[PDB]
RNA sequence: UGGGUGGUGGC
């Protein structure tokens, strides 16, 4: 109906820092509830720097759903998108 | 007024509708805190300063490279095959001059904001890669030419392979191009700057790299931003200017207070 | 968790679907029909049902519970009632509007004077607009005079060929004038709202269509009210004049002058009525439901009150700097805040703010109770809430809460794996700062905490020249997130390494300021010199000199 | 809770309310008539779903009390007991030979489909009483619809 | 229009990018005519019912969103800021899924 | 009445669910919940079709909260019973006021004013029936009724039958 | 926490903060429609957990929201002035 | 733990 196949996308391959800060702040409120962590941890106990300590590898089991305007949406998964 | 303008992942500009505003957002990609004024070099002066800066010339000896600088420099006088290289690439920047001079920046004034300073990225390879050494190099003129077009094509502002999509594309960066162009020349490089082979490469990838870290971010609420940033100058500030000049241009007036005209007359 | 649990799942609204009221939708929503003008029985205990007050719309009491939706005063939302007047009335609110679409159309049957023949209305019939369908609809009608017994043999459209009369408005009284016939008398009349209301019961859905109303959602004869609502008592609840005696809210005293003038409406026509009785104590009706909604009208006094005052209308309720909407919704009044006068102090890093003490101790921040923060939460605990660095709560995972200056027993207290403790406000949290009135987007930063006594707030003094504070006695706020998702957002975008550059301008805008720079103005001239001694400190200062004088 | 696509029954009239119209949409949007089953049918499908759900917990290697032991709650293992003998005792066609040309032989509203196939019966006079809705349809073979429904009727 | 804005902001030596100031001169002609920045203006548009209640004339303007059936989709901020939702911006111009393909690399 | 019906269950998941077998969690779930349950607006849903195969989709994280949100759209059988539908059943009880008829999923009820005057409840007859001369309705008997009123509690539906019209009786 | 406090928030657009500051730390308030009309009449006895949306004989369709109380009393002003804010959860075009 | 008016002072 809406939706585009993931070979026609046209969108910027970024992350950029928006799309940044609301992975951080979901990331970390899993990981607050108890979601187990994918990386080491060594001093970073805070849930902030463990997501930050997730996303400098780039281990985040998230999807953007980037609406497009004009309902579309291109299912872009954090794997692939170059972290910034 | 603004407070829904949201810049979507299209690089373009609408409402809560869907009234499309600006194709492309400030009319290049360009955030707008990432830019510096710069100078392309290439507006000012005379033929004269042009065609001596960088008009190469692989037949006379002497307006060549002073082969100092080369390694190679055995193998190149006479080559007609790399003087059309060099023709065309003069024909492309006599092609940038009339662009730069008769289409955009029509009076010449030379200094404009414009995105990532290349500038700074040259002199700090240099003292990264203690660039002095007076000193041969093993960095041909061809590898020069096909590095500066096959960066020119690799500034994606809009992607994806539609007609538009690569019109809007050529629309998007002539002018950033154009400053390449106008700085990295061959006779500037090779004379002027005296770099080697391995700083050009890092040079080219990091021009790529931050100029894509200049792009617009999508979801950037440029008209918020814009309307404070319009109004915050407003808070610290025989025709009307000021406040009042700003409240009629902005409540439009049928009737301001004192309007006029800027006539030119013609030539003669 | 802050709420009682329900069965109906949570989604957020998506459309706005606006729209009128039938008189049917209104009688057919509520649970009570309004009758009595007294609000207590005869001033006993548990005023009259029947009269304003019911029961069973909501109890603004906090001992009774609501005997409608059985739950107590947090949870019931309350209860629309409604007043049968007697006499149908306008609107106050569309009489212009009305006043258009009784210029429009046919006063005998009910159609529009114009159709599809005339093709310039042909052409406004196709627009997708409605406003100004109705636009060009009310233009071309304007004109038209007559309402055609024919079509504009006899092709009899549906009118009787009497003319169609002038709309004038006067306030809430209408004056129509038929050229009732070429010239003989014409008779301006009021335009009694009964008769409209029977004239509007007889349009065809097409003539809704066309016109610029919708049947399912704006039918034109739902523009005049013959029941008029009652809302809930939570929107005019008694206040305590001097804790015994309840001074009302202002839509209670109107309910009731409303109620008052229906029954003396219901007194007249149940009578020997002397006819203009009747027509005082009726306009007396439009002038109260008038005044229930608006009390702005223009050309008429205002309806006063016993003190001398205006009464606070539901329009008043609404406009203004200080109405629902600027002064409740769009922006209010919050919690979590704090606010203090400020200090300078350069002995700091650029992203650090003083906190005296009792200010952390008053907010706090729910921390989550996860697997690696358990022995701090419990020291934190262990320093309860008069010992910074503590801890206020523990909520449960179901909704407890023991304030733990009311609890004896905090030895014995073993915490689960994903309660919520809020503890104080400790150093290194994400804080908000922001001064009155912001200007740009800067003027609200992110900062961290650090804890200080002596209570002022305190800075670097480089964060001067974006918010504009000088140190006269500004007032900066203090707002706190309650939440690990906002400060994220916080910590990545609004704090103060980020937003360096401004975009006004492209160039820094925070910089140096008054002592640091006309110093090291005064160092670095060139003939400046310095012992080594001096100099043992100066680079000891410096937090990242890696251990190396130079030559 | 639980909700479907679509967003006075009397089965004498065919009214079968808002959720049971004619015309039916999948999950995919697509258009479909709606799926009204005879008992015969319902007890295929019941009893295929049930131990083909039992399979594929065991990774690929009979009874009613036992097959509806495979549902999750004793409020599930209650309904489809009652369920699976209801059908098992009075689902004519009790196998797929019979059903399918019980299928091709009545292959007209669903809803009628399903009860001639439910309901045994002797002449055309009993089917237009119990299925009010065959009155003005006025396409019978109905009795040998009937007769060879008997006859496919196994014993018991 | 654009001229007029750098001017009479850039009288007093002050500096302005030039996107901000574009920005407000395209927005200013969108629709083939200036739309002035009062309720005129953004009233006047057939945009989100409660975004343009929430400037001024909030009374009237209410009244026409009753008064004639409007269906706001409330793609509006100040809608969605009055009715508690996340924005369409920043965080919120954008849901997030989980993921069954990375959920599957995962052990 | 059987029918095949489109159905889907909201399911909301809380992040220290959010492990390695989270598909497979929220396919049991949705049996748990939704095989044997009634409404008023679908019936008795009866079993779920493949329910090993269903497509759970993405959990769409609800932002303010970190839990995950998943339409778990899937096909049933599913039966409701209507007003006038005639259907066969096996009566459970017989009593004073009639006799109780298992239809499938529910029980029907069969007061004495819908049952033929011919019918007389005999206590004494062991076992205990409705009898006639030709007609015998014991516990366990086959009987063809007519539903004539469906009330539902949204929980368990309750359906009151008549034997009192052609052809519906004893078979 | 006034208007040009929330414009400085739209310029920085992190709007999760704006939720929190104007659902959270506030009069955060609960209530519930009927789907079919579309309105907020829905009286609700909990423990003996029963709805009836008594202008239509709904009983299923039926969900609840999460608005600011002053939103609600926006709501009740109107339908006390005649207007009908309808909220329906679904996009309809 | 009142409302509602009104006055003066802070940035
Ligand atoms: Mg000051
Ligand atoms: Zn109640
Ligand atoms: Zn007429
Ligand atoms: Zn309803």
């Amino acid at each position: 109906e809406l939706a585009i196949l993931k070979e026609e996308r046209t969108t910027t391959p970024y992350l950029t820092k928006y799309e940044r800060a609301r992975i951080l702040g979901t990331r970390a409120l899993q990981i607050s509830m108890n979601a187990p962590v994918l990386v080491d941890i060594e001093g970073e106990t805070d849930p902030l720097q463990i997501a930050m300590k997730e996303l400098s590898q780039r281990k985040i089991p998230l999807v953007i759903r980037r609406y497009l305007p004009d309902g579309s949406y291109e299912d872009w998964g954090c794997d692939e998108l170059i972290v910034d | 007024a603004l407070e829904d303008i949201m810049v979507h992942y299209d690089g373009t500009t609408r409402n809560s509708l869907g009234d499309i505003i600006q194709f492309l957002y400030g009319e290049d990609g360009l955030d707008g805190t990432q830019v510096e004024r710069q100078t392309i070099d290439t507006i000012p002066g005379s033929d004269k300063a042009f065609h001596k800066r960088y008009y190469v010339d692989l037949m006379d000896e002497k307006n060549s490279i002073k082969p100092d600088v080369i390694e190679y420099a055995a193998d190149i006088l006479g080559d007609v095959e790399l003087q059309k290289e060099l023709n065309s690439e003069y024909e492309q920047l006599v092609s940038d001059r009339k662009f730069l001079r008769e289409i955009v920046f029509v009076n010449g004034d030379h200094n404009w904001p414009l995105p990532v300073n290349l500038r700074r990225i040259i002199q700090n390879a240099q003292q990264i890669f203690h660039l002095d050494r007076a000193k041969a190099s093993d960095l041909t003129i061809p590898e020069i030419i096909h590095g500066v077009r096959d960066l020119c094509k690799k500034l994606f502002v809009l992607r994806g392979e539609n007609e538009l999509i690569k019109e809007a594309q050529q629309n998007a960066t002539s002018l950033f191009q154009c400053l390449v162009r106008a700085r990295l020349a061959t006779r500037r490089i090779l004379e002027e700057f005296r770099l080697n082979r391995d700083a050009f490469e890092w040079v080219l990838g990091t021009i790529e790299a931050q100029f894509q870290r200049s792009l617009v971010h999508p979801g950037e609420m440029v008209g918020v931003i814009a309307a404070q940033s319009i109004g915050e100058p407003a808070t610290q500030m025989n025709v009307t200017l000021g406040v009042p000049r700003l409240k009629e241009i902005l409540n439009v007036a049928k009737n301001i207070k004192t309007p006029a005209l800027t006539v030119y007359l013609d030539r003669e | 968790s802050q709420f009682p649990y329900s069965s109906a799942p949570l989604r957020s609204v998506k459309e706005v679907q606006f729209g009128l009221l039938s008189p049917e939708e209104i009688r057919a929503i509520s649970v009570v029909k309004i009758e009595y003008p007294e609000i207590m029985d005869e001033s006993r205990q548990r005023p009259r049902e029947g009269g304003l007050n019911d029961p069973k719309l909501g109890s603004i009491d906090r001992n009774f519970k609501c005997q409608t939706c059985g739950e107590g005063m947090a949870e019931c939302p309350g209860h629309f009632g409604h007043m049968e007047l007697a006499k149908p009335v306008f609107h106050i609110g569309f009489i212009p509007k009305i006043k258009k679409v009784c210029e429009c159309i046919c006063m005998n049957c009910g159609k529009l004077l114009l159709d599809e023949t005339n093709p310039t209305m042909a052409q406004a019939i196709r627009i997708r607009d409605p406003k100004k369908r109705f636009n060009a609809v009310w233009q071309l009608c304007k004109t038209k005079m007559v309402c055609e017994a024919d079509a504009p043999k006899v092709v009899s459209r549906g009118g009787c060929g009497n003319t169609q009369p002038v709309v004038r408005k006067d306030g809430m009284k209408l004056w129509g004038t038929w050229k009732k016939s070429r010239d003989a008398q014409p008779e301006r009349k009021l335009l009694t709202p009964g008769e409209i209301l029977n004239v509007f019961k007889h349009i065809s859905p097409e003539d809704c269509f066309r016109l610029g109303f919708n049947e399912d959602y704006a039918r034109p004869e739902w523009m005049i009210i013959t029941v008029l609502p009652v809302p809930p008592p939570q929107v005019r609840p008694s206040i305590a004049m001097d804790e015994t005696t309840q001074g009302q809210d202002d839509l209670t005293h109107k309910l009731s002058d409303i109620l008052k003038a229906n029954i003396n409406v219901q007194k007249l026509e149940m009578d020997g009525s002397p006819q203009h009785i009747i027509n005082e104590v009726e306009q007396l009706l439009q002038f109260h439901v008038a005044t229930y909604m608006d009390n702005d009208i223009a050309g008429q006094p205002q309806a006063l009150q016993k003190s001398g005052r205006p009464v606070k209308a539901i329009r008043a309720r609404l406009k203004g700097k200080e109405g629902r909407l600027r002064g409740n919704l769009m922006g209010k009044r919050v919690d979590f805040s704090a606010r203090t006068v400020i200090s300078g102090d350069p002995n700091l890093e650029l992203d650090q703010v003083g906190v005296p003490i009792s200010i952390a101790k008053t907010l706090s921040y729910p921390e989550t109770v996860t697997q690696y923060n358990i022995h701090r939460l419990t020291e934190y605990v262990r320093n309860g809430p008069n010992e910074h660095p503590g801890a206020k709560y523990v909520i449960r995972d179901n909704g407890d809460r023991i304030d733990l200056r009311y609890h004896k027993r905090a030895g014995d207290i073993v915490l689960q794996y994903g309660w919520k403790v809020e503890r104080h406000l400790m150093d290194d949290d994400p804080v908000l700062f922001n001064r009155q009135p912001s200007l740009h987007k800067m003027s609200m930063m992110a900062h961290r905490v650090k804890v200080m006594p002596y209570s002022t707030f305190r800075l670097n003094l480089s964060v001067t020249s974006p918010y504009n504070a000088d140190f006269d006695g500004d007032e900066m706020n203090l707002h706190v997130p309650q939440s690990e998702e906002t400060r994220a957002e916080l910590s990545q975008l609004c704090a103060v390494p980020l937003q360096i550059v401004s975009p006004q301008s492209n160039k820094p805008v925070m910089g140096i300021v008054q002592d640091t720079l006309c110093g090291v103005r005064k160092m670095t001239l060139r003939d400046t010199f310095i012992e080594y001694e001096q100099v043992m400190n100066m680079l000891f200062w410096v937090p990242s000199w890696d251990g190396v004088v130079p030559q | 809770v639980s909700t479907s696509t679509v967003g006075e029954e009397n089965a004498t009239l065919l009214r079968l309310g808002p959720e049971f119209a004619l015309k039916q949409y999948d999950h995919d949007g697509n258009e479909h008539d709606l799926i009204a089953l005879s008992l015969s049918e319902s007890r295929l499908l019941i009893r295929e779903a049930l131990k083909a759900r039992s399979r594929a917990r065991n990774g690929g290697v009979i009874d009613d009390d036992e097959l509806a032991k495979v549902t999750s709650g004793a409020v599930a293992n209650g309904v489809v007991k009652k369920t699976l003998d209801y059908l098992n005792t009075f689902a004519r066609f009790k196998d797929e030979e019979t059903c399918t040309a019980v299928d091709q032989l009545l292959h007209l509203h669903p809803f009628e489909i399903a009860q001639l196939s439910s309901l045994g019966c002797e002449d055309v006079d009993e089917a237009i009483t119990l299925i009010p809705s065959l009155a003005a349809k006025k396409e019978v073979n109905l009795q040998r619809i009937l007769d060879e429904l008997n006859r496919l009727e196994d014993p018991y | 229009l654009y001229k007029e804005i750098l001017n009479v902001i850039a009288f007093d030596g002050s500096y302005v990018n030039y996107r901000h100031m574009a920005l407000l001169v395209d927005v200013m002609t969108s629709r083939g005519y200036l739309m002035a920045i009062t309720r005129h203006g953004i009233n006047r548009a057939d945009t989100g019912a409660l975004m343009r209640c929430s400037f001024e004339e909030t009374v009237e303007i209410l009244f026409e969103a009753g008064a004639a059936a409007e269906l706001d989709d409330c793609r509006g901020v100040s809608e969605n800021v009055m009715l508690g939702q996340l924005a369409p911006m920043g965080t919120g111009a954008f849901d997030v899924m989980i993921d069954e393909k990375l959920l599957t690399s995962l052990p | 009445m059987f029918f095949l019906k489109d159905l889907s269950l909201i399911l909301t998941l809380h992040p220290s669910y959010f492990g390695p077998q989270m598909n497979q969690y929220l396919r049991e779930k949705l049996l748990t919940d939704v095989e044997g349950t009634c409404t008023g607006q679908f019936g008795y849903i009866v079993t779920v079709l493949d329910g090993m195969n269903i497509d759970v989709g993405k959990g769409r994280i609800i932002p303010g909260s970190g839990s995950a949100e998943f339409e778990v759209k899937y096909r049933a059988v599913v039966w409701k019973p209507f007003k006038g539908e005639v259907v066969d059943a096996i009566v459970s009880n017989v009593s004073p006021i009639g006799f109780f008829a298992d239809v499938g999923p529910l029980n029907v009820f069969v007061s004495t004013r819908l049952i033929p005057d011919n019918l007389v409840y005999n206590p004494s007859n062991s076992p205990p029936a409705y009898m006639s001369n030709d007609e015998l309705i014991t516990k366990g008997s086959k009987v063809r009724l007519k539903v004539v009123g469906t009330r539902t509690d949204v929980n368990e539906i309750y359906a009151i039958g008549s034997i009192k019209e052609d052809f519906l009786g004893a078979i | 926490f006034g208007e040009m406090e929330r414009d400085c928030m739209i310029a920085h657009g992190a709007a999760g903060f704006l939720k929190e500051r104007l659902m959270e730390a506030s009069d955060a308030f609960r209530v519930h429609v009927c789907g079919i009309c579309g309105l907020m009449s829905v009286i609700a006895n909990l423990k003996k957990n029963q709805f009836e949306c008594r202008s239509c004989k709904n009983k299923t369709n039926i969900y609840q929201l999460h608005i600011p109380y002053a939103a609600k009393l926006l709501f009740q002003e109107l339908m006390a002035m005649n207007i009908a804010p309808r909220l329906y959860t679904e996009r309809s075009g």
